[PDB]
C-alpha cells in the first residue's frame, strides 16, 4: 500500500505528502513521469544500455547531459560495462532502509504513470505509444542514481571506455 | 610523442 | 553556475540570504524538476532534482538552504599500465602479472533497414577502474602491445551521495548541515554553499570525494606520457600503475580509501558573504582568501579568475558598499532577487570604452585590404548600456565582437593575486588591427542574422512558448555576464534562440531567507516543469522568467492550500 | 539525379526533347551556376557550371543538349601492400622492395586563442596512388609492421575532362557529341544522355573513365582482407599490390592506362526514350535492357531497381502509352515540363491501399500495449492523392511512416528481372504489427512537429526568401519521388525546411527541344543564382520554382536583348 | 592585349557572356560567378589550396557540404596539399589545349577583378568582404578546383583517411 | 578481423 497526496500550486509545482519514505517515492516518481515522460523513458534506455535496440546503434543520444552526445552503441556499452549488476548491487548494499523504499516507491510511481499513458490521454503524444515507454525497476532508478555521480569522471570518457580494446 | 597531436577533452561538467 | 550565501552581517536581519543559481541543461534527464517532499515526522524539503532522482539536490527546508556549483577539483585520474609481453590483457604490478577482468557484453542494435541484430565486444577492468582508449587524446597513447591506460573516478566507489542529500533534506540547522557534509565526505563534483536559520555565518565548502595524491607522490609517479600530456589534463594524476606506492593515499580522517581527509578540504565561514562562480575555492570570499589545500582542488591565486567570477564578486562587494544603484547596502531577499537578473556585462563595463577609443577614431577602416564603415557600430556601442536587458540595444553586437577578440597579448596589465577583480586589464594598443578585424566580422554576422545593430536584446534572445517569442535577458559567461542565458545557436540561424539545447544557463533559481514567520523562498524554473508541448506547465514558468517575476513558492501547509491554483489528488496502489 | 532523352518518335516533332535534372547541393562550391558563353565563331553554349568551373557541364547549344546522373560504376580501387620487414614505408613488387614517395607538409593552423602555428606531418604515395588510413573502415585494417593500403582513382590521371566538356560545348551535332565522348573517354563519375537537332535517336552512355579489371583478376587478386570487407565496398577492386599481375589492365581501344576500353562500355540509342535515375546502365530503356558489360559498372538484372528508378520509367511508359493523365501520347516540351514536377509518390501509388486495407480495420489499435487512435491517420491517408504537391494533404505523414517501415520480408512477390518496374510488390499480411508500429511513430512525429496530419505539403516543405516561406512540392527518393525536394531537417525541427543544407535535390533543371526556329530551353535554378541574401537574385528563381513557372531562358541575341530584364555592361583590363 | 567581355543579364540575373576569345570569355565568367557568389567561392579556394586552417581554425568542419563531405579543416588541408600537389597541377596543365589555359587565366583575372571591387566598397557580400580569405587567386588555383571536381568518385570520398595515412 | 567493427563509408557520389 503506497499512498501519497499530490498538491499542485502555481506553475504546476507538485507538493508530495506521505506518511513514509516509500510512498513519498511513489508520489515523486509519478509526478516526474506525469510531467516529463518522454525524456525520462528515453533516459532509462540510456542508463540500462538499451538505446541501440530501439533507436539504432549509430544515432546519437537525443538529449544533452553530463554524458554528452556519444553514439548509442558506445553509450550502451559504457553503461553496461560501468553501471553493471555488480556496481548496482554494491550501491544498493550500502543504502539505508528508507532510501531503498523510496526508490522502490519511485519506480512503482513512475510505472503507475506509464500504465496511465498507455491507456490513453492526450499527454506525451510524442512517445506515449512507443515500445520504449515501458515499466522500470528499482535497480534501473539505481542505475540512474549511480550515473549522476560519474559526471566528473567516467561520463566524460564514455566513447573512450566503450572502445578500450587490445591490439 | 608529438604534443601537436594532443586533443584535450572538455573537463567542465556542464560546459 | 553561481551561488551566494549572505550572513546576517550582510542582510542586517535575523538570518542570511541564500542565492542558488545552477547553470544547467534545459532539456534531457539531467534537467531540474521543482517539487516539495513532505514526509510525516521525517522531512519537509523543497527544491530541485534531476529527472529520475528521488531526493532534493538543491533547495531548502524549515532550517537550512543550500546550492551547488561545479567545482574545479579533479575527480579522476589515469593509470599507466605496463603490459605483460605476449599477454596484452595483463598488466604488471610490482613485478607480478595481474590479469584484467573481462566482461563480454552483447547489445541489441536496430539496423537502418528495420531488423534488430547483436553487436558484441569484450571490455576490461583494471583494479583502478575500466580500461580507456586514449588515442583520441594523443595517437601515441593507444593500447599498444607494450602499454595500456585505465581511468579511475573516486565516485565509482562513492555510495554515500543519496544518503547525504537525504540527510540534508532532513537537516535541522546549519551546524547539522556542516556535520553531515563532514561525516559523509561524499559530494561528488560540486562546491556547496549554505545558510541556516538563526546562524550568523554563511557556509562555503569544497568538501566531498576528491582523489588523494601527495606532492611527493606526483613528482615520483607521473610517467613520461603523464608529463607530456600534463597540460591538457591540468591537475589530473597521471600515475604509474606498475608501482603500488603510486596508489591513491588515505589520510587518518579520510572517509573513503583513496580520497582526501576531511580536514584537508577547503571550507569557510563568513558573516558577510561567501560566493562561487565556478573558479576554485580560492576566492570564496574576496576579503579572506583560502590558501594551502591540495593542488587537485585547482589554482589558489596562481590563475586569472574568469570574467564571470570577477562580475560575481564585484556584484557582492558593490551591493555591500551600496554602490550598485540598488537601495541601501544590505543583501536582503528582495534586493538579491533584482540584483541577480540585472544582466551586467563585465567585459563591456571594463573594456568597451578603451576598445571604442582605440579603434573608433577614425571609424572608416582598412581591414584585410578592404574598406569597412564602422561608424554605426561605434556609435551604437557607445550608446549601449553595457547590459543584456530585454531592451538593451547593441548587446548582441558586443557578444559577436568580444567572443572573437584574440586573447593573446590582449591586456597590458597582467593578473595580480593582490587585485583579482581588476586584473588582467588594459587593452593593448598593439591589438588595434585584430580588434578591428573582430569588429568587422561581428558587423557582418549581425548583418547576416537580419537583426539591426541596435536591435533590443529581447528580440534576439528569446524562448518560444505557445507560438509566441518571450523576450529574454542575460548572456554567456565569456562576455562576463553573471545572469546566464546562453544559446548554442549561431546568431545567423534565427538569433539567440533558447528553444534547442542551449549551453548551461539559468535553470532552477532560488532566493531563500528565514524571517520570523518561517522560510520564504522565491523561485524560477526557466524552461518550465514539463517537456510536453501539450502541458499547461510547458511554458507558464518561462512566461514568468521573461517578465522577471519571481515565484513565491508556497511551503507551509496553509500556504499550499491557500494558493490560488491549488489542486490536490491522491494516488494509491498495492505493495 | 534523373534524366530523360526523348526521340522524334516519342515527341512527334523533327527533334527530340532532353530533360536534365541533377539532384545536387543547394549551397557550397559544387552548387550549379547558370550562364551562357558566346565566343565569336567558336562557341555559343548555355547551361550550368559548378562554382569555380569555366565551361558548361550540363546544358545545350544550338545543336545538342545533354545531362548527367551519377553512375553506379566504381571509379577507385584499393591496393594492399606487403611491407618490407624493418621498413614500414617500403613495399614489395614481385619480390622487390620499392620505396614509397614521401611528402613533408606543413599547414598553418589558427589556434582558438588567436595565434597561427604550424602543424606538419609526412604523408606518402605508392605507384597506385596516395596511402590511405583504413582503420576507420575496420580497426584490423591499420597500417602495421607488415601491411599498408593505397587507394587508386582512375581520375587521378584523367586530365581530359575539362577538354571534353569544352568540345561538347562547341559540338555541332549528336554524332559529333558521341564521337567526342568516345575519343576522350573522360567522363569521370556520371552517365550521359544527349539529344541532337535533326537526330531521331536519343543517346545514353556510361562512357568515361573506369578501372579495368578482369573476372580472372577479381577472384585471384582479392586479398584475405579484401574478401573480409568486400561487402562494405561493393564491386570495388581490393587487390594485392605485391603482384604486377594484379595491376589494372589496358584494352586495345583504351584511351587511358588501367581504364576500361571504349567498346566494352555501355551505350544505347533509341528513337522512343532513354533515361536514368541512378541505377546501373541496365535499364537505360526498359524495353531493351543492356547486359554483358564489366562487373564494375554494377548489376544488370540481378538487383531490384530503386523506387525512384521504378517511378521514372513508369512515368516514361505511361506518357507514351497516353495513360498518365496528360494530353496525347507524345513527350512534347510543354507536357514534359508538367510531368517532371508532378510529384507522384511511387510507394503510395503502389502500396498505400494494401497497407490501409490491412491495418485500418479497425482504426482504433493497441500498439506496444498502448491505445492508439488512427481514425484520423487512416482517413487522411485514404483521402490523399499520393502526390507531394503544394496542396497535397497528408503527404508528410506518409513520408514519416514509409521511411520507418522495416523492409525485412515486407514484400511477398520478390524482384523479377522480367518485371523490373512492378517488383518487388505485395505487402506481407504478416507485417501488420510492424506497419501499425511505424504508423504510430509517424503520428507522433507529426504531432510534436506542430503540423496537422492533413496539413498541405506547401506549409511543411518550403524555402524562405525575404522572410516569407515559399511553398514547395516533391520529396525524397526513399519514398519513390521523381521530383526531388529532400530536406535534411527533421519534421520536428520546423518542418521540411530547405534553407540549410538539404540532401541532393532538384537544382538545375532543363527541358530542351529543337523546333525549326532554333533551340528552346526551359530552366530552373531552384536555389537562385546568388548566395548573397542581399542580392536581387537570392530568391527570385526560387519564387518561380515554388510557383512552378519554368523560365524560358533567352538564347539568341534577339531573345537576350529583347528580354524584359535586359541589362548589359562590358568589363575589361590589360593581360 | 586586354581581356574584354560583354555581360548581358536577363530575368533571374542569368548572365550571358559574349567575347572575342576564350581568355576573355573566362574573364567574364569568372567575374559574374564571383559577383553573385563571392563568399562561397572564396571559402572554397581555401579548401583547394589547403589554407582553411590558417583562417578558420584546424579543428572546425568545412563550412559547406560538397563532394568532399565535411571533414575537419586540418585534414582537408593535408588531403589537398598531398593529392592536389604542385606536380599534380603541373601534370594537369601540361595536358590542356592553349585556349583552355587562356580561359582559366581569364577566369582567375575576372574573379580577382571582383575581389578588388568588393574590397573597395559596396554592400554586396556583406557577410565576408572584409575577411582575409577573400583574396586574389591564380590560374593554378582554378586548376586545383577543376582537378578537385574529378576526384569525387574516389579520393574525395576518403579525404580524412588519406590525410592520416602514416606508418607505426 | 571482426566483421562487426566494420564501418561502411559514404560511397554514392552526391
Amino acid at each position: 500500500t503506497y499512498s501519497a497526496e499530490i498538491r499542485r500550486t502555481t506553475m504546476g509545482v507538485p507538493h508530495i505528502k506521505a506518511g513514509n519514505w516509500g510512498s513519498a517515492g511513489y508520489g515523486f516518481g509519478y509526478v516526474q513521469a506525469q510531467d516529463n515522460l518522454c525524456t525520462m523513458a528515453d533516459s532509462f534506455l540510456t542508463y540500462r544500455g538499451e538505446r541501440s535496440r530501439h533507436l539504432g546503434g549509430s544515432a546519437q543520444l537525443v538529449y544533452n547531459s553530463t554524458l554528452g552526445r556519444p553514439r548509442n552503441i558506445d553509450s550502451d556499452f559504457f553503461h553496461r560495462h560501468v553501471i553493471s549488476d555488480e556496481a548496482v548491487d554494491r550501491t544498493m548494499a550500502a543504502q539505508p532502509a528508507k532510501l531503498l523504499q523510496m526508490v522502490e516507491g519511485f519506480a512503482a510511481g513512475y510505472n503507475r504513470y506509464v500504465r496511465e499513458a498507455k491507456a490513453g490521454g492526450s499527454a506525451h503524444a510524442a512517445c506515449r505509444s512507443e515500445a520504449w515507454v515501458q515499466p522500470i525497476t528499482a535497480r534501473d532508478v539505481w542505475r540512474r542514481i549511480y550515473a549522476a555521480n560519474l559526471a566528473g569522471g567516467y561520463s566524460n570518457f564514455a566513447e573512450a571506455i566503450a572502445n578500450a580494446q587490445p591490439p | 610523442f608529438e604534443p601537436g597531436r594532443t586533443r584535450a577533452p572538455s573537463l567542465q561538467v556542464g560546459g | 553556475s553561481n551561488m551566494y550565501g549572505f550572513g546576517t552581517a550582510a542582510t542586517g536581519e535575523g538570518s542570511g540570504v541564500l542565492f542558488g543559481n545552477p547553470h544547467w541543461y534545459w532539456k534531457g534527464p539531467d534537467r531540474f524538476y521543482q517539487a516539495q517532499l513532505t514526509i510525516d515526522g521525517e522531512a519537509n524539503v523543497s527544491g530541485v532534482s534531476f529527472l529520475g532522482l528521488p531526493v532534493i539536490q538543491i533547495g531548502f527546508n524549515d532550517s537550512v538552504a543550500w546550492s551547488h556549483t561545479v567545482s574545479t577539483a579533479r575527480r579522476f585520474g589515469f593509470f599507466q599500465l605496463s603490459l605483460v609481453q605476449g599477454e596484452p590483457t595483463s598488466y604488471l604490478r610490482d613485478g607480478v602479472p595481474v590479469k584484467m577482468k573481462p566482461a563480454t557484453i552483447t547489445v541489441p542494435s536496430r539496423n537502418a533497414d528495420g531488423s534488430v541484430s547483436d553487436v558484441t565486444r569484450t571490455l576490461y577492468h583494471s583494479e583502478f577502474g575500466p580500461l580507456v582508449n586514449l588515442a583520441g587524446l594523443n595517437p601515441a597513447l593507444a593500447w599498444s602491445q607494450g602499454t595500456a591506460f585505465a581511468i579511475r573516478d573516486i565516485n565509482g566507489e562513492n555510495f554515500r551521495t543519496l544518503r547525504t542529500w537525504m540527510r540534508w533534506n532532513q537537516a535541522k540547522s546549519l551546524d547539522e548541515f556542516i556535520a553531515i557534509q563532514k561525516e559523509e565526505a561524499s559530494i561528488p563534483w560540486v562546491n556547496t554553499v549554505a545558510v541556516g536559520r538563526g546562524s550568523a555565518k554563511a557556509w562555503y565548502a569544497d568538501i566531498g570525494a576528491v582523489p588523494n595524491v601527495s606532492p611527493a607522490q606526483t613528482a615520483a609517479c607521473t610517467t613520461p606520457f603523464g608529463m607530456a600530456v600534463g597540460q591538457a589534463l591540468p591537475n589530473v594524476p597521471f600515475f604509474d600503475g606498475s608501482r603500488s606506492e603510486c596508489d591513491w593515499l588515505t589520510d587518518a580522517d579520510s572517509v573513503q580509501k583513496g580520497a582526501v581527509g576531511v580536514s584537508r578540504m577547503p571550507s569557510l565561514q563568513r558573516d558577510d558573504y561567501v560566493g562561487n562562480m565556478n573558479d576554485s575555492y580560492w576566492l570564496a570570499n574576496v576579503h579572506a582568501p583560502l590558501t594551502g589545500y591540495p593542488a587537485i582542488f585547482g589554482p589558489a591565486g596562481t590563475s586569472a579568475q574568469t570574467l564571470r567570477t570577477r562580475m560575481g564578486h564585484t556584484m557582492a562587494l558593490e551591493r555591500l558598499a551600496g554602490t550598485d544603484g540598488y537601495a541601501g547596502n544590505k543583501a536582503t531577499s528582495a534586493v538579491v532577487r533584482e540584483m541577480v537578473l540585472g544582466s551586467r556585462v563585465f567585459s563591456a563595463e571594463r573594456f568597451k570604452d578603451e576598445v571604442l577609443d582605440l579603434i573608433c577614431t577614425p571609424a572608416q577602416w582598412t581591414v584585410n585590404g578592404a574598406a569597412v564603415d564602422a561608424a554605426q557600430a561605434c556609435a551604437v556601442l557607445a550608446a549601449w548600456d553595457n547590459r543584456g536587458r530585454k531592451d538593451s540595444r547593441g548587446s548582441h553586437l558586443w557578444d559577436e565582437f568580444w567572443s572573437r577578440v584574440p586573447t593573446a597579448s590582449l591586456f597590458t596589465v597582467p593578473f595580480s593575486a593582490a587585485d583579482p577583480l581588476n586584473t588582467p586589464r588594459g587593452i593593448n594598443a598593439a591589438a588595434a588591427d585584430a580588434l578591428r578585424q573582430a569588429m568587422a566580422t561581428a558587423i557582418a554576422r549581425v548583418g547576416q542574422s537580419g537583426y539591426a545593430l541596435d536591435a533590443p536584446r529581447g528580440e534576439v534572445l528569446y524562448a518560444t512558448r505557445g507560438g509566441t517569442r518571450l523576450p529574454l535577458y542575460g548572456g554567456c559567461g565569456a562576455m562576463g555576464y553573471f545572469t546566464i542565458t546562453c544559446s548554442e545557436n549561431d546568431i545567423t540561424q534565427g538569433g539567440y534562440s533558447m528553444d534547442g539545447q542551449p549551453n548551461a544557463s539559468n535553470s532552477y533559481m532560488q532566493v531563500v531567507s528565514f524571517p520570523a514567520s518561517g522560510v520564504q523562498a522565491h523561485t524560477f524554473l526557466t524552461f518550465s516543469l514539463s517537456d510536453d508541448p501539450a502541458s499547461p506547465h510547458h511554458g507558464d514558468y518561462t512566461k514568468a522568467y521573461s517578465a522577471g517575476q519571481w515565484l513565491r513558492v508556497p511551503f507551509t501547509e496553509a500556504e499550499i492550500t491557500g494558493n490560488a491554483d491549488y489542486r490536490t489528488a491522491t494516488v494509491k496502489e498495492l505493495e
